[PDB]
């Protein structure tokens, strides 16, 4: 959890968008084909640090990523990867 | 495993609109996760082959469902496919793949597909139309006001000869087009060569006469694929700017290799919507006319049939000239659609106006449409010269009056009355055609 | 009943009665207020087939008032009596001509 | 009006990495400015035809400039070009209108192009492989 | 085995001359016996299959060496190929035997084609150009003057119509030809097919005018084969004098299949430049590109882009016109290169000239020269038509001088001021475009 | 601001006012200077499409001075004054004409 992390965390829900973090092992990230992990749709910092720690944890040695989410249709806004293999 | 709310839509992502009426007794997640299924990779049992392909990456599947307001067992189905799986430049693979087999499923009494949106990543594939409204409006020389057409009646009965003459007579008062029926084919009573050679000599007797280019559109519609490029070879030897197609009933196949032949010769196209109030009549049951609206302008066509007039039909019509058109659910359209630089279609407006409806369709269409009268011109009391020279002058002071800054909806009936007393030929269709 | 009488037409606004310098003003007035670039084109002769008139000095970038526009009519009017002489409204954002219809006759 | 450092690039446009060495005397954002102009909509003087079309839609322009660690009058420029204005499904126009007489411009002496990013909207148009690993 | 200094070279063997620059400890004859070897039956081992086919009449070898004054490991390298082991009428193979991987040599870091001597036999194989200069200006029926082109700007934006009223006004006020932009294919705003069709109204329109033969060079570079001659099929059809090509970046072997075609047909091609400065830029590295020149003039070209002034240039410019040339090191020519009654190629002027310059490129390019005002043309105060009239008053007012015999040297800045006084069109333009 | 008048152009030396009878004798002391052959040409009518005049007498292959070539041009005027004249100079190395000009109109 970086101040990296927690801005974009920040910058995400202060756009009235939730948050959904995906993780992908190395092998899957050739196809771009991540899966979603914890709770979707995450719309307060404390649930996204709470699950980013749950999913850095259960899912180490696997890229994880933050999804910025618009409530409206669910569309994509904003992708970053959080977290690379070892 | 098909009904996943939590999935948010990538923008390389085809995404459809469906009413759904389901049998009592069906759940709101099981015939949406059916529909989402039966399209694309969808098989009633479990089978071994679905072990070897990943089943996950191509599924189409239901990310939100919406209850419709004031309506039992009647909701909004949003589902969303990966662009893989459809074949590039085809209209017929997209339609094959969607709205396939889902209709007519047991689960469900009634279906509607409403809307389609179309990622930027797959338009760009297409010809799209084979010209546009900008290219189209720069070969005939003509700025500032819409474009006046004209329907031959009646439909079936007159000689090769008699038609090139009911045509002369109304491009000689002051019409921009003249039109072929829709039923007109290659009837026993005219062959279409001997139609195509006489109207080929009253367009230059008239071109001659009123200093202004005309043409005529020349019914192309044919049963097999080679007579329909054996009779257009015929269209671009007499020089005509201009043939016309019905995409519905030929099918979209035969209206494709069409537009691809007419953007390699320059010729432009017009299409007419024959046997489109079968499928968008009812609001519970089809596929509404925007779907198909879309699907013609990428398909390609530089005219289209609209309708005449309300809410709903402005929806499609700034659907088909606009680049970019904005999500709007009160005037019907449920995606942001986003064109990348394709060309406009025009809009044709025909079927039942006269001369008092020329303030009405000037303001609500604008500038950028055709107005064509099948009745209203031939119907005059002193004839087709006298009835084109009527409509004319019509229009022509409806745009002037517009310029200068007046509304048309409370000085509509004021401006026809003024243009009225200088110009005889009004003075006898106001009295006619009355309120 | 009237038979219709032969007339060479001259594309948009020539089937109502030839226009007043007021009628004119207004027109082009209609042009500044909507934001496109109003300019001058001259011809000797008038036919279908013929798309590209001898353009008069440069499109006006520069248009405040209308009046400006019927100055540069007059002096194309007093230089060729014996041309056709014509209006046009560039538009910079669709690429196109919105406006088109002529003022003098030879 | 060619160098704009707040612009943000768009998903349905190409991208592409310069490494510049200018003439010295030359600042490091006019030689920028010079290869986003000289490569698509660009004349040495102003011209009256331009007020006709709409610059702003069609024009590429540099948005960042990085300058190279250790390395005197060289640093690497970012210029964005909208999707449109390029041909679909031929390498032989996206070659033309870039890379086409940017080169031997007086003002620099030396440029290399780096790298270059497709949009997936432009990759669609072309065939590719007509096969491919798999299918081989 | 490689290196035998003693060789006097043949009159039927193509040599060349390279620019070597070695791998510190490595002797000026062992470099020099490697691109020797590497370009022609060149093997790192000795290989048993040798013995078999006769290595000494097939093997190019270096026969002399010429050290670079004022240079440390830099010497200039001079390698004679037997005529027989090149493929009859194709560039493509002369091009890929020599300077294929003797480039990118560990032994070396920098390596430059300088020059490159055909021997008559090969050069009669060749087309050569479809036309030449003496059968170009009878066709046209110009004599005497300069020829005056036109680039419109910008380079990408304007629309098929818009495209053709800025080409019309420029051929009006008294230009030779216009010209299409180098990156202007079949973008999406503009297609080639309605970008084709409305040239062709301007063309006729202001031919008719000023009653002269005018141009527009119609840009046929295409992705595929196909496409290049489909769409010069439909410039022949609108009767079209010229059309032009890119040749580096299509390729030589579309170039060619092209001016067989162009030959077949009787269509004069120009030929632009693009993408020549990344490899003739550098003074150590690449092939120069009186090479490339050469290479044009065999594969064939009515026009070549020369660029604008200067020894050097004069070198490669007397190259491409004369029958006959000699050995003058100083201007940078390394061999005597006899042409067989092959045409000669014009040479095109184009890129940042205003009305000053007017009198340095008439004297230096003579009169056998495409003058071409990208820039300078359409810039004018008064527009396109009075900036066409101010470069062609210009270019008629040095010719008359230089003909009764005055220096344009000394006089220059003096003819141009004469004639600013009875022209309005000149006095606003030498206003603006100042020293 | 000027807009550029029609005018019908005439090949080489049409832009420059027409040209004086010294003006004439300067061009053509350049044609014997450089030792081409120069010669007269007549035709009714001028067009871009017909590109062979009908000849005057033959080439002067015998030609010392500009003079000669002067009355050659005076007795043509003469005979056709409805006549369009233009004087050519044919080259014998390179098999092309380097000059044409017209000097007469009808």
């Amino acid at each position: 959890l970086s101040l990296e992390t927690q801005e974009q965390i920040r910058q995400i829900l202060s756009q009235g968008h939730k948050i959904t973090f995906e993780h992908v092992d190395a092998r899957r990230f050739r196809t771009g084909s991540w899966q979603s992990c914890g709770t979707l749709h995450i719309d307060a910092e404390s649930d996204a640090i709470s699950t980013l720690e749950a999913c850095l944890v259960d899912y180490d040695g696997e890229y994880v990523r933050m999804v910025g989410i618009d409530p409206k249709g669910k569309r994509r806004v904003v992708e970053t990867i959080i977290q690379r293999p070892n | 495993t098909y009904y996943t709310p939590d999935y948010t839509p990538k923008d390389t992502d085809i995404l459809a609109a469906f009413r759904v009426t389901p049998q009592p007794g069906v759940p709101f997640e099981e015939a949406a996760a059916a529909v989402a299924a039966e399209s694309s990779t969808g098989t009633w049992t479990t089978v071994w082959t679905d072990l070897l392909t990943d089943l996950d990456r191509y599924k189409g599947r239901c990310y939100d469902i919406e209850p419709v307001p004031g309506e039992d067992n009647q909701f909004i189905a949003y589902i969303a496919y990966p662009l893989d799986l459809f074949e590039e430049g085809s209209i017929t693979n997209v339609l094959t793949s969607i709205v396939g087999n889902v209709f007519g499923f047991k689960a469900l009494r009634a279906l509607r597909l409403e809307d389609i949106r179309f990622p930027v990543a797959y338009i760009k594939t297409f010809q799209g139309p084979p010209h546009g409204i900008q290219v189209e409006r720069d070969k005939l020389n003509k700025y500032g006001r819409p474009l006046l057409g004209c329907t031959i009646k009646p439909k079936l009965g007159l000689s090769a000869k008699n038609y090139g003459r009911a045509v002369y007579e109304c491009l000689r008062g002051g019409l921009d087009f003249t039109k072929d029926d829709e039923n007109i084919n290659s009837a026993p009573f005219q062959r279409w060569r001997d139609r195509f050679l006489f109207v080929a000599d009253a367009i230059t007797k008239a071109q001659a006469e009123t200093g202004e280019i005309k043409g005529h559109y020349l019914n192309v519609t044919a049963p097999t694929c080679e007579e329909m490029l054996k009779r257009a070879e015929y269209a671009k030897e007499l020089k005509q700017p201009i043939i016309m197609h019905d995409y519905l009933t030929a099918g979209f196949t035969a209206n494709t290799t069409l537009a691809r032949w007419c953007r390699d010769n320059g010729v432009l196209l017009h299409i007419h919507r024959a046997m489109h109030a079968v499928i968008d009549r009812q609001k519970n049951h089809g596929i509404h006319f925007r779907v198909l609206a879309k699907a013609l302008r990428l398909s390609g066509g530089d005219h289209i049939h609209t309708g005449t007039v309300r809410g709903i039909t402005m929806g499609f019509v700034d659907l088909l000239r606009e680049n970019y058109v904005e999500q709007d659910k009160s005037r019907g359209i449920y995606f942001t659609q986003d064109w990348a630089s394709l060309p406009g279609v025009m809009a044709v407006a025909s079927g039942g106006i006269h001369v008092w409806h020329m303030p009405a369709l000037v303001e609500i269409f604008g500038d950028d449409s055709v107005l064509q009268f099948g009745g209203g011109t031939l119907g005059h009391p002193w004839g087709n010269a006298p009835g084109a020279t009527a409509n004319r002058v019509a229009l022509e002071a409806c745009v002037q009056a517009r310029n200068e800054g007046r509304n048309l909806a409370r000085e509509g009936n004021d401006v026809i009355r003024e243009a009225a007393k200088w110009s005889p030929e009004l003075a006898v269709a106001c009295e006619l055609w009355k309120e | 009943m009237q038979t219709l009488p032969k007339e060479r037409r001259y594309e948009t606004l020539s089937y109502l009665p030839p226009l007043t310098d007021v009628q004119i003003e207004k027109q082009v007035q209609y042009i500044l207020s909507q934001g496109y670039i109003p300019a001058v084109e001259f011809n000797e002769v008038s036919e279908p087939t013929e798309l590209y008139w001898t353009l008069w000095k440069l499109p006006l970038f520069g248009a405040k008032t209308s009046r400006e526009v019927l100055a540069e009519v007059q002096s194309c009017r007093s230089q060729y009596p014996g041309h056709y002489i014509r209006v046009v409204g560039f538009d910079n954002i669709k690429q196109c001509q919105i406006l088109s219809f002529i003022v003098h006759k030879p």
